[PDB]
Order: C-alpha cells, then structure tokens, then sequence
RNA sequence: CAUGGAGCCAAUGAACCCGGGAUUUCCGAAUGGGACCUCUCCGUAGUGAUCAUUCAUGAUCGGGAACGCUCCGAAUUGAAACAUCUCAGUAGGAGCGGGAAAAGAAAUCAAUUGAGAUGCCGUAAGUAACGGCGAGUGAAACCGGCACAGUUCAAACCGAA
RNA sequence: GAGUGUGACAGUCACUUAGAUGUACGCCAAAAGACCGGAACAUGUCCCUGAGUACCGUGCGUUGGAUAUCGUGCGUGAAU
C-alpha cells in the first residue's frame, strides 16, 4: 500500500485505462489493418515508468 | 553477498523521479535536477552540442 | 435540424439563454447518466449536438458580454 | 585661453598623483572598498571624460562605479594530460581586458539597460575601478533623442556582450586599420579567432 | 489516420480552404508560497528576481534547424618515437543576439608624383612570413568583380533659447 | 503533346497544362503639398579639436608576422 499523491494516481490511471485491447468496430472499420497499439502490457512485467 | 543478482533485490526505490517540466523520469530526488532537461538547475532547457556529432 | 441555430441564439433575451443553457445542461446531464450504465444510447448523436450546441451558447453569451 | 571647465577636469586626471586627484583618491578609496561590485552614483566622478564617452545630463542615462580584481585569468591548473605547453597556467592572462570585465557586470546588473562606455576612476593594489555610462533605450526621454535613439534598434542590445563598445573593439584588435589587422576585422571568430 | 453500427449535422449554405475572433485545465520563463508531491498551502484575489522613470508606467527572463558575435579552451592524431610544432583556436564550454549578425566612413594603403568607408567573391599564392628551418603552418596589398552611402557626438561660441 | 488520375498505354474522360481573371487585410509606391535648412571667400601674439589614453618596459597567450601580428597582466606614461 505505496502512498500516491493525486498525480500520481491520475497517471497510473491513465496507464491502466491505456491497457485496453482496440475495439472490434475500429478492426472492422479498418478491414484489420489496425488490430493492435503500442501500450498494451501486462502488470507483472517490466513496470510502468509512470509513478 | 554476491554483486549480481543477490544485491539486485534491494531494489525498492528510486534516484530518478517524473519531471514536471519535460516527464522524463529523469528528475534527481537528492540534487533536486532533472538530468534530462535542468529542471531544478537552470531556467533554460539543458541542451548540450556533444549531444549529437560535430556537424561535419 | 439542428436543436437550435445562432440566429436563435441571439434572438433570445439573456433570461431566455440562460434557460435553455440549463435545459441543455439538464439534458446532457440525462444523457450521460443513462449511458453511465454501460447501455447504448437511443440517440448517439444527440450527446454531441448537445454539447455543441452549449458551446455555442457559451460563445453568444461572451460575444453579448453576459459571461 | 578661454578653455571650458571641462577641460580643467581633464587637466587634474591627466597625472593624478600630481594633483589634487591623489587627496580625493585616498580619502574616495576606503568608501569604494566599503561598497559592492557595482554602484549607482548621482553624477560621474570626471565629468568630462563622461562627456566626452557620451554621457548626458538626462532622463534615462545612469552612471556606475564597478569594482573589478586585479591581475590575469585566475585558472586552475588541468588535472588530466596536457603536452607542457597547456599544463602552465599561471603567467595566462586572459585576452578580456580588466575594462571589459567592468563593462559586463555593469550590464548584468541593469538587464534593461544598454552599456554605451566606461572609463578608469582608480585602482589600487587589489581592484580597479571603472564608471559605465548606461542607457535606457525605453525611456522616452532616450527614443526622442536622435543623438542617441540608436541604441532603440534591435542590434543595440546586448552591446558589451558582444564586444561592441569601445573597450570591446579594442579587445577585438579593431582600434586601428590597415597592417595588423588581417585577422581581427571584420571580426574575430571571422578568422578563426586567429587575431588575438 | 480509419467506408463498422447507430445517429447527428448540412440549402437558416455544412464539410472544406483563406482571414479574423472566442474558449484555452495543470505544469512549464513559471513568476503569491512550496514541490522524490504535474499537485498542494494561504487565501489579505497574489508587481517572482534585477532594473529605468516623475514613481502613472515600462524593460529583461523562455524558445528558435543552422547561421552571427564575445569570451574560455583539450586530446587522440601527424612529425612514421617525442617535448617546440601539428591536431587547432578544432572538439567541447559560458555569455549575448537578429532575420541576418559582425564590419564600416583611414591617426589607412601606397611609393619616388598615387588611391580613397566596410563587407563578400576571384586573384595574388602554397608566394612573403613562421618552423626540431623538420613535419608542417601560412597572409595582405595591388588588381578584377558584387553592391555602393554617408554621417552623429565631445569642445570652442551662445546659455535654458 | 508538362504531368497525374480514371478497370491496360489518354493532347481531345477528369484534374490540369499554355494563357488569362479575381482577391479582404496588408506591403511598396509615383504626381502634388508642409517643415528644420545650404554653400563659398577675406582677416588671425585669437579660441577648440577625446588620457592612466597613445607610446614605452617586462611577462604571457596568439599570429605568417619574422628584433617588423594582435591581445592583455603588471609597471610606466605624453603632446596640444
Ligand atoms: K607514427
Ligand atoms: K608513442
Ligand atoms: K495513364
Ligand atoms: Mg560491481
Ligand atoms: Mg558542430
Ligand atoms: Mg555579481
Ligand atoms: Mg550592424
Ligand atoms: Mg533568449
Ligand atoms: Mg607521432
Ligand atoms: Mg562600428
Ligand atoms: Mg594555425
Ligand atoms: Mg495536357
Ligand atoms: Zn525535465
């Protein structure tokens, strides 16, 4: 239980709502040419340098 | 205590934090600097020639 | 057409701007809780229009010196 | 003769020490040593040397005595390889005049300012004291004169740090023409710094 | 970017482009105070620092690809070693600074008698000069062009005109 | 008859091209007016014309600058 300030926090948020996968409807609007983006990571990697 | 990845645990903290002015993690939480930019050094942004090759 | 036009705007009174931004307000407070629970819409262009439509209040406001 | 009192002025500077001047230098020393590194003062001390450098007796031209050490370059001596002739430091001096020096702290001080010149007031064994004539290039009072309204153009500013003033272009090697002066104009970092 | 669904906007002339406005969170020169806290404290609501002026007001600060000016300043390397020399006033550093900057109207260059501000280009010329007279380093003037432009103070005399 | 697009090779299909038009704010800008004013000569026990400056000594850097580069540290230091 690390102790964040609102910032901080706000950044970890960001970076967690960035690990999303790309929706189904921008594949199929983009006939699969964008099926993937360079912020997708798991948690228990190379951490997030972020915080 | 071996010097590989024995003392490698210890690692819980940091030197290095986020710099307001350029949001590198580069912002030296002892000298108070960012090493990326000066932030907390200079009011100008830290710009070196060696940064790139003499231009010849 | 659109929920209501610049000439509108300015036709109305001060009194009458600032009700109908409370109303577009209102209604964009509606919209968003509704989509607050995951489900669609019934009108997915309405949450934008509305918002444009605000802002464009806003803007007659500051041009008329009322904000 | 009919000489102006202006000239008498110049007349007690010219051998100082044989004059009332040395009287006027023991007692003025010891309140210069008192103060800082760079003062205001209500008028110059010479008068005429300021006259003649450009000052006037108007709103936006302000005079300062600075206070500069003695000697040459104060360097440290390298602590990596050297071929000899890079490792002696010591009998170095500079290539920036004492004067120069003077010039640019005075700039410093007065960052909406413009140095237009300075002169010698006194020295003795530790400092050298110089007085810089300084002008407000936003007053007014400077943009109606057109003696002086010069100093309003945007290649004005900045002047002592770029070896504009008199002092500067003596230290560029650009007070005299013609033989000599092969690599000092039309400037310095122009011939590779190669002149001085 | 990026034709998927569902809607919305648009003949009250949208989209788009040109010009002009508005909005413009927090940090940032960042400047009410404080930042391992992009936030937080007081809230007396904020002209931070240094300066000019009569003290109405004003200036400076950060950024800009390179170029420009001022100052500080190596070594590898070459000399088939190496120390003067060379590398080189290079690399790097500090300050200033504009669309350009710097220079600039001879206390000059000439030579027997001439020219006539400065800059830049060509040439002089790898010449003169320097140099373990080794390796190397290395002009200028004259002359031919580009472009041309001259002036302002200090003082004498007057004395607030 | 530059070219690109268009279901294969396009002067004549489309955008263009050659050539003409138009354009708010701006920028330069000639005629014509207002204003401080300019240039020669004569006379001379007349007045003024830039100082730690120019020069010099010594040290160092720098320079092709050689007893003859420039700089600047110390010392010294004029003339009218
Ligand atoms: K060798
Ligand atoms: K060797
Ligand atoms: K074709
Ligand atoms: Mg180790
Ligand atoms: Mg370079
Ligand atoms: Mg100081
Ligand atoms: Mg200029
Ligand atoms: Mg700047
Ligand atoms: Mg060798
Ligand atoms: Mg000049
Ligand atoms: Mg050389
Ligand atoms: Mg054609
Ligand atoms: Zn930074």
């Amino acid at each position: 239980m690390s102790h964040n300030m609102k910032g901080q926090k706000k950044r970890l948020a960001k970076a967690h709502k960035q690990n999303t996968r790309v929706p189904v409807w921008v594949i199929v609007k983009t006939n699969r040419k964008v099926v993937s983006h360079p912020r997708r990571r798991h948690w228990r990697r190379r951490s997030l340098d972020v915080k | 205590m071996s010097k590989g990845t024995s003392s490698m645990g210890k690692r819980q903290k940091r030197t290095h934090a986020k710099c307001r002015r350029c949001g590198s993690v580069s912002f030296n939480v002892h000298t108070k600097q960012c090493t990326s930019c000066g932030f907390g050094k200079t009011s100008r942004m830290r710009t070196y020639k060696w940064q790139a090759k003499c231009k010849y | 057409m659109a929920i209501l036009r610049t000439s509108e705007i300015r036709t109305m009174t001060i009194e009458e701007r600032a009700d109908e931004l409370e109303n577009l307000n209102n209604e964009l407070v509606r919209e968003r809780a509704l989509t607050s629970a995951g489900g669609a819409p019934e009108n997915p262009g309405r949450i934008g229009e509305i918002r444009r439509t605000i802002a464009r209040i806003k803007t007659i406001q500051h041009e008329l010196n009322e904000i | 003769m009919v000489k102006s009192f202006y000239g008498y002025v110049r007349d007690a500077w010219k051998n100082p020490d044989e004059t009332y001047v040395n009287e006027l230098r023991w007692e003025r020393l010891q309140v210069w040593r008192k103060q800082g590194s760079v003062t205001r003062i209500e008028r110059p001390t010479r008068i005429d040397r300021a006259r003649s450098l450009g000052y006037k007796a108007k709103q936006g031209i302000v005079v300062v005595r600075v206070n500069v050490r003695r000697g040459g370059l104060g360097h440290v001596r390298p602590n990596r390889g050297r071929r000899t002739q890079k490792m002696g430091k010591n009998k170095v001096s500079g290539g920036m005049s004492i004067q120069r020096i003077a010039e640019v702290r005075a700039d410093r001080r007065y960052p909406n300012l413009e140095v237009l010149n300075s002169y010698w007031v006194g020295e003795d064994g530790k400092h050298k004291w110089f007085e810089v004539i300084l002008v407000d290039p936003h007053h007014p009072v400077i943009k109606s004169d057109k003696n002086l309204n010069w100093v309003c153009d945007p290649s004005s500013r900045g002047r002592a740090t770029r070896g504009k003033t008199s002092a500067g272009r003596k230290g560029r090697g650009m007070a005299t023409r013609g033989k000599g002066t092969e690599k000092t104009r039309p400037s310095i970092r122009a011939y590779k710094s190669r002149g001085k």
